[PDB]
RNA sequence: GGAUUUUUGGAGCAGGGAGAUGGAAUAGGAGCUUGCUCCGUCCACUCCACGCAUCGACCUGGUAUUGCAGUACCUCCAGGAACGGUGC
């Protein structure tokens, strides 16, 4: 097993992604595949020294992500 | 005629891209801009072509800009001998064509006669050679292109002129 | 699982750009499907014009993102 | 599948990732060391082969030069981490 | 799933390995997801190196570009489909 | 006749002649300059070939604009807030237009980005010292009547009319 | 499996293309031999090395691992991949 | 036509010689790894002996002994002895 | 159970449903991608309205010659050759009916009257 | 199917020195607000070593070509560096 499958427990889920180019974004992603592929939506994104740039349908990559933040009402053991 | 219009007689110390910007600004008016085929190699320097949406658009940019001042020398624009690769992949009603080729291809003759708002048909007199009679579904169109064709070049070895057919 | 097409270029001269901005001037001599092009008579070229003959460089495609040709082969 | 996940537990437990294995069976708050110099301190809730670890009570700190760098510090309790941005996963920090 | 397969054929700003945004009328995906961006351009920061000079972007167009899989940082939509 | 975002979205936003994003609306006689920003930050040229726009006005905030066709139009004057809505603007081609007097050159100078301009076929053309007024008011200009500007022309245009 | 990306690379090989690599090594020329691993062989190319002295070499072996992008035939816009 | 001389063939002949070479690195052409390789595997993750870091600009050499450098941060080597 | 209607609006029993073979559906592209159950039903539809409309808007009359041709490119190439044949077997006096001028050389009816009434013949 | 070509990453970072040179209205600390002193983020001018070279586009005037073809980019001399990344 992997925690890629734990991040596969995210759809209609309020998350926050700190990506590879100094990025930090709030996002309700669209759908995530086994290789971490989690496409953002209505997301407010800010790379290194940036603005709150908005993407209504965006496709955040895999290995070009760094950190993920799940919902607060998210049971961890039930999500993995 | 052609929708591909030749635009030349300008300076060479001007750039291809810069003269392209000038030509776009000055061509979106008299026609449409589809593509500017510009080569600044030596075999064709100081010249380019703009491929306009309509053949009458290109020849009308040619007849209005018949020597319009620009870029070091008054630029001259005419129709081309043929058309560009984009468009390649894509007073009366009746008038006698005098100096009508016994050699012309009816296809190009049709594109000539239908430069105007669509012509009715062209009838290259097949008896005693060197005559034709062309009718246009729009008589104003016939007279327009026939007056602008008085002395018109097609196969430049002659001038193909069409006047109002007599009584 | 497909070997690379250095086939007519083998035993011929290439001037390669590998990481560190470096250059390896040499003969195409040996490779694997890993593209590890190995250059004998290969010499380094640094940032400065200094160049040292390395004997036989087995230069991994791990870094070398370029290499140009000296002839037609 | 079955014997594979058996060997997988044995691998995460009696191999190199024993630090995170003890963070999971002992509920330790462990220092995941990024390759990008952002120190996150917290537990390990989900962990596997590639160093993919989900950390609870996560607190991220950076050396932020506005000067002499300050410790930019925040604490998002639950948050996941993939093992690519990680350089290390250390069981025990002195704090 | 193939999430982008709905949002393709429109002018989409694909993000770079170095932080550019390139609005190409995206075509298709892969397992590596290497991009084939048609009618595609690029634009990146023209860094003033200063503050009394301001930051802009000079326009570059490749047309149709085959962006190797190591490229994407994101893919958002910046133009509806023409 | 209503010129809407129907004719602005259905407009063609694609590769121009000089390989830039152009949005043509040829064949409408549109006299209404409204509902345009729905080009959605993916456009630099706004073209209204075959238009009857009562004057030069009515554009939205376009910090990107790189060409505009307002030729074959009914341009009589020139509106004010043009620069902050076209800072990237160099090509505002308004030939075959009907500008008349140099008071229609009042907002013409406030742009820092104007270099490729055309107001041809206007009664402001054959007037004496008209290109002089232009070469005075347009500092950063490079393409004027499709032939370069001149430092001699700039000397004349600054020195005269003190 | 097999990539319509690779079909695009095959339709972009053989003629003038313009690859762009990692550190700015951009080679505009005949991208002769590209294998689906993208190690592109270019021929009679003009490559900048991002150096602005974008000089013309012959038969370069520009890997595709560093390839940021690759400007392909503008005539195959109607590809069989997208159609 | 002509047969392949593997890079593993190079590394194997070098190790059989027990020879001292300096090796190149990644994203920093200033430093070189001066030492001898002891053994190998199918992976080409270079293992080394009595190695030292040698700097171009600084001009120093910091020795490790029997060190195990990364496999992906290798580029090539020059046999110095 | 999807059981088709009877006059008294109930399910049709199963052996009878099998006999009538409703399971089989016919993709009629002319009819707005309408799709039909029941084979003779399908067939009569070719003269039913939806097919008639389809035809009119296709630009080709609802004559029998195309009935059971349901794809529209086939229909247009069919009616294409049909058009060619109708124009063939028409006797058109313009190109057929032919006139000698006085000068011992011949033209058609059309050209004869043309140059006749534009002042020579 | 996280090991030398693409998706489990080599990413992060910092702008060379100084002059009784200066701006922080609404924003820094202490000397317990104002006045004034020193202190840990930039730009404008000037001194070095216009941070150093290449090339490309352009502005300047002179200067060669009148020519048909689908473009990385096509004159030559000379100035200036308004702009880009490549080696330190």
């Amino acid at each position: 097993m992997k925690l890629v499958r734990f991040l596969m427990k995210l759809s209609h889920e309020t998350v926050t992604i700190e990506l590879k180019n100094g990025t930090q974004v709030h996002g309700t992603i669209t759908g995530v595949d086994v290789s971490m592929n989690t496409h953002l939506k209505a997301v407010k994104m800010t790379l290194k020294n940036r603005e709150p740039v908005q993407l209504e349908t965006l496709s955040i990559r895999g290995n070009n992500i760094r950190y993920f933040i799940l919902p607060d009402s998210l049971p961890l053991d039930t999500l993995l | 005629p052609n929708h591909t219009i030749y635009i030349n007689n300008m300076n060479d110390k001007i750039k291809k891209e810069e003269l392209k910007r000038s030509l776009y600004a000055l061509f979106s008016q008299f026609g449409h801009v589809v593509d500017i085929v510009a080569l600044k190699t030596m075999k064709m320097r100081g010249q380019a072509f703009v491929i306009f949406k309509e053949l009458g658009s290109s020849t009308n940019a040619l007849r209005q800009l018949q020597g319009f001042p620009f870029y070091g020398k008054p630029m001259r624009i005419q129709y081309a001998k043929t058309d560009s690769d984009i468009i390649s992949k894509m007073p009366n009603y009746i008038l006698f064509l005098n100096n009508l080729p016994e050699e012309t291809n009816e296809m190009m003759l049709s594109m000539l006669f239908n430069q105007f708002p669509g012509f009715k048909e062209v009838r290259l007199v097949p008896g005693r050679h060197d005559i034709a009679f062309v009718e246009f579904e729009n008589d104003g169109q016939a007279g327009a292109a026939r007056d602008a064709l008085q002395g018109f070049k097609i196969t430049p070895s002659h001038a193909m002129k069409i006047t109002y057919a007599k009584k | 699982a497909h070997p690379p097409e250095l086939k007519k270029f083998m035993d011929k001269k290439l001037s390669l750009k590998l990481n560190g901005g470096r250059h390896v001037q040499g003969i195409l001599r040996g490779f694997d499907p890993f593209m590890n092009l190995v250059i004998d008579e290969c010499v380094e070229m640094a940032t400065s014009g200094q160049q040292n003959n390395i004997g036989m460089v087995v230069i991994r495609g791990n870094s070398i993102i370029m290499l140009e040709a000296l002839e037609r082969v | 599948p079955e014997e594979l996940q058996k060997r997988e537990e044995e691998e995460f437990n009696t191999g190199p990732l024993s630090v995170l294995t003890q963070s999971v069976k002992n509920n330790t708050q462990v220092l995941i060391n990024c390759r990008n110099n952002k120190k996150l301190l917290g537990r390990v809730k989900a962990f596997d082969r590639h160093c993919n670890m989900v950390l609870e009570n996560v607190k991220e700190m950076w050396t932020e030069v506005p000067s002499k760098p300050v410790n930019k510090d925040r604490y998002i309790s639950k948050m996941f981490l993939r093992g690519d941005s990680v350089i290390v996963v250390l069981r025990n920090p002195l704090i | 799933s193939s999430k982008m397969l709905q949002h393709i054929d429109y002018r989409m700003r694909c993000i770079l390995q170095d932080g550019r945004i390139f609005i190409g009328t995206f075509k298709a995906f892969d397992k590596h997801m290497n991009l084939i961006l048609c009618d595609c351009d690029e634009f990146r920061k023209i860094k003033p190196k200063n503050s009394k000079q301001a930051e802009r972007e000079e326009k570059r167009v490749l047309g149709l570009v085959l962006l190797r899989g190591e490229n994407l940082v994101s893919m958002t939509v910046e133009g509806p489909p023409p | 006749v209503k010129l809407t975002a129907e004719l602005i979205e259905q407009a063609a936003q694609y590769t121009n002649a000089v390989r830039d994003r152009e949005l043509d609306l040829r064949g409408y006689k549109i006299p209404v300059i409204e509902n345009l920003g729905a080009t959605l930050d993916q456009f630099d040229a706004i073209d209204f070939s075959d238009n009857e726009i009562r004057k030069l006005d009515g554009f939205p905030l376009l910090r990107r604009l790189k060409t505009l066709l307002v030729n074959n139009n009914r341009i009589c004057r020139i509106g004010e807030g043009l620069d902050q809505a076209l800072p990237c603007l160099t090509e505002l081609i308004l030939t075959n237009n009907s500008l008349v007097e140099l008071g229609d050159l009042d907002p013409l100078a406030s742009l820092k980005s104007l270099t490729y301009l055309s107001i041809l076929r206007n009664p402001v053309t054959n007037k004496k010292h008209y290109r002089l007024y232009v070469i005075y008011k347009v500092p950063q200009v490079r393409v004027l009547d499709f032939q370069k500007v001149k430092l001699k022309e700039r000397q004349e245009a600054e020195k005269m009319f003190k | 499996s097999i990539g319509v990306p690779i079909k695009v690379l095959h339709e972009a090989e053989g003629h003038i293309v313009t690859c762009e690599t990692n550190t700015g090594e951009v080679y505009r020329g005949k991208l002769i031999e590209a294998e689906d691993n993208m190690n592109c062989q270019m021929s009679n190319i003009t490559v900048t090395y991002r150096d602005g002295r974008v000089a013309q070499l012959e038969q370069v072996y520009i890997r595709g691992s560093k390839i940021r992008f690759l400007i392909l035939p503008d005539m195959l816009k109607n590809a069989p991949m997208l159609k | 036509q002509k047969v392949m001389v593997q890079p593993i063939n190079l590394i194997f002949r070098y190790l059989q010689n027990r020879s001292r070479i300096q090796v190149w690195l990644y994203e920093q052409v200033n430093m070189r790894i001066e030492g001898c390789i002891i053994g190998f595997d199918e992976y080409m993750n270079l293992v080394l002996d009595d190695a030292e870091e040698i700097h171009s600009k600084t001009k120093s050499r910091k020795q490790l002994g029997r060190i195990m450098l990364k496999g992906d941060n290798i580029t090539l080597l020059q046999s110095v002895s | 159970k999807n059981l088709p209607l009877g006059w008294d609006g109930k399910p049709i029993p199963y052996w009878l449903y099998k006999l009538h073979g409703l399971n089989i559906n016919y993709n009629c592209e002319i009819c707005g991608n309408y799709t039909y159950r029941g084979p003779k039903a399908f067939q009569r539809h070719f003269a039913e309205w939806r097919h008639a409309h389809g035809m009119r808007c296709l630009g080709i009359p609802n004559t029998a010659h195309f009935a059971n041709v349901t794809q529209i490119e086939d229909a247009v190439s069919l009616w294409a050759k049909l058009k060619l044949q109708k124009a063939s077997e028409r006797w058109q006096p313009d190109t057929e009916e032919e006139y000698e001028d006085s000068s011992g050389n011949v033209v058609n009816k059309k050209t004869y009257e043309d140059l006749k009434r534009q002042g020579l013949l």
